[PDB]
């Protein structure tokens, strides 16, 4: 599910179910930006 | 060294634009000769309307080149009639340094829609060939330099002639001398029991916030004494000698508590060069502090350069333990890195 | 590596397919030249539209070839216009390492219906060699890996452009709103019938003939009812002006007054700046009037170079009337000139 948010970020973070994990689990999306970054780049800039 | 009686100065501006491309896959080349891959427009802050491409023939621009890649510059947007330019192309190898960089000798005049390149630039074979280097991981790296000449400008600085002279501006000194010497002040201020004195009319002119202190519920009852109960002395009499001079020299020594003492009493510029002092130590081991300072203290451009920042040394940031305090503490601002990521990340 | 201030990323998206195709009891062939065996459609999951199959020729498809197999890639299906591509082809032995392995060196373009391989793909005789392997309780392994190049795109992002720039030092205008707003004001100023209003510290710092009266414990006498008499209103607010701002908008055109004052206040900066702006008005007939209004006002590089004009220009002042009337009335002003004309620009005779 992570990988899945990560490939449809652009599309997952206008629904009201990420802005509502926004709020209530806050290391959930820490983990998704650790396996955004940590797991891919570098990209250029 | 003689004594001229009068001096000219002709100054000819020169502006560098500086590009580089990296392509991936190029074994893959995917066409024969006669293809053509052009780059991205690209341009600096000035004028910005002068808009350059890139355009390199793989295979060949004709039958002469067929072992030799060709690459061109063209410009496509520009305002003006006529541009003269002079460009040097080079290629970085597998550790980066430039290699096969010629450069034109001549600035050539472009319009709109005209190239001007390098067709016999590099061997085909030559490039090919892993023992050079040229193609690390099968990845193009071009690098490319383009000095725009415009109309020069003489600045005709004839010296001596009028021989009266104007006494610079020294108000801003003697505005520090009504604060070290104190000069018969209005009111007295409280800095966490320190005393300290200070006009009205200059706090106010140049502090909003003290204005709105010092004219509503203040100027019948207690015009005289305020308590400013909530930064120390230390700092508070930097910020006091910045209201009053206009500049502040122990900034960059204090600036954690000086930008906090800025956006407290909307000191606009000292909030901007609090910003400037806090970016210009940008660091990984303390970016999240600066990032929650920034968000905390309503800074913008500090903040937006810490997220940037972030993004680029996202690798060791996650191991420090400030962004472990800042993931337990303020979670919108990781959720801001990471939607600001997610456009950093886009189209993978 | 330099650092570049501007840089692409040209990204040609490859996709690879990975495929295994095994026919079991190839001996029993069935049939002579010609025939062929076509293999299960398959994709990968993106885009998962193209549908790739592998066609065989057990014997010869050419008279050329005979004793030879043919393996031929083709494209059944295709949602875009063409597809280019690079195949790769491999006979897996008993053991199951890939050998006799023979790839397309061109990116090939396919459409529906087309078809590309290999004809001379491997000898029939060494197929049938059961030394070397290749055909294992009679069962023949083919691996193909296809790999697919997409469009190119390109990322355009710009590396470090800005340090966070600076608001300008404002302290000159917000010092000028503030006597134009008179915010707090301390003190009440009188030029002829006018009363302005301006406040005490910044009076009393740029000029010091104003902290001459205002700190000799004349300030509930005199800080609310000042009174000056000598200075004309506009010109006095211009140097008011000078005083909050630091600047002189429209010095040029009030230079003598403006000058008067000045030297009235003792305001050593807008005092020089008059004789500036009357330094670059020195016709042939007034430069006797400015000579007696710098002599008057005590003005040093004024008077050096109203003298050094008239020294210059003595063939026209002394007919015109000006220059009478200071020989009239001002002695020493006509010493002083034949005083500097004495030791200087003359002295050849």
């Amino acid at each position: 599910a992570v990988d899945f948010i990560n490939y449809h970020a652009s599309d997952v973070l206008e629904t009201s179910g990420w802005k509502s994990m926004v709020v209530s689990h806050p290391h959930l999306v820490a983990e998704a930006y650790r396996s955004l970054a940590s797991a891919q780049c570098p990209f250029l800039g | 060294g003689p004594v001229a009686e009068s001096w000219c100065y002709t100054q000819i501006k020169v502006v560098k634009f500086s590009y580089m491309w990296t392509i991936n896959n190029f074994s893959f080349c995917r066409e024969e000769m006669g293809e053509v891959i052009k780059s991205s427009t690209f341009s600096s802050g000035a004028n910005d309307k002068l808009k350059w491409c890139l355009r390199v023939n793989p295979k060949g621009l004709d039958e002469e080149s067929k072992d030799y890649l060709s690459l061109y510059l063209l410009l496509v947007s520009c305002p003006k009639s006529e541009v003269r330019a002079k460009f040097k192309f080079s290629i970085l190898n597998a550790k980066g340094e430039e290699t096969k960089a010629m450069e034109s000798q001549r600035a050539y005049r472009f319009v709109q829609g005209k190239d001007w390149g390098f067709k016999k630039f590099i061997r085909r074979d030559f490039l090919l060939d892993e023992a050079n280097g040229l193609l690390p991981d099968d990845k193009l790296t071009l690098f490319c330099e383009v000095s725009v000449v415009q109309d020069s400008v003489n600045i005709s600085g004839q010296n001596t002639m009028n021989m009266v002279k104007v006494p610079e501006c020294r108000l801003a000194d003697e505005l520090g001398g009504l604060w070290e010497n104190s000069r018969f002040t209005d009111c007295c201020l409280c800095v966490a029991g320190q005393e300290f004195q200070a006009h009205k009319a200059i706090l106010a002119a140049r502090s909003p916030v003290f204005s709105a202190m010092f004219e509503h519920e203040m100027e019948e009852s207690k015009k005289n004494r305020v308590e400013i109960n909530d930064v120390e002395p230390e700092v508070f009499k930097e910020m006091m000698c910045f209201i009053y001079t206009g500049k502040a020299p122990n900034l960059d020594k204090m600036a954690d508590d000086l930008l906090a003492a800025a956006d407290k009493y909307a000191l606009e510029r000292l909030k901007v060069m609090c910003e400037d002092a806090l970016c210009s130590n940008l660091s990984v081991e303390n970016a999240a502090e600066i990032l929650i300072l920034a968000d905390l203290h309503s800074a913008d451009q500090l903040k937006t350069q810490a997220v940037d920042f972030i993004n680029y040394h996202a690798s060791d940031v996650l191991e420090t333990s400030g962004w472990k305090s800042m993931v337990v503490s303020h979670p919108h601002l990781v959720a801001e890195a990471y939607r600001s990521l997610a456009s950093a990340q886009c189209p993978f």
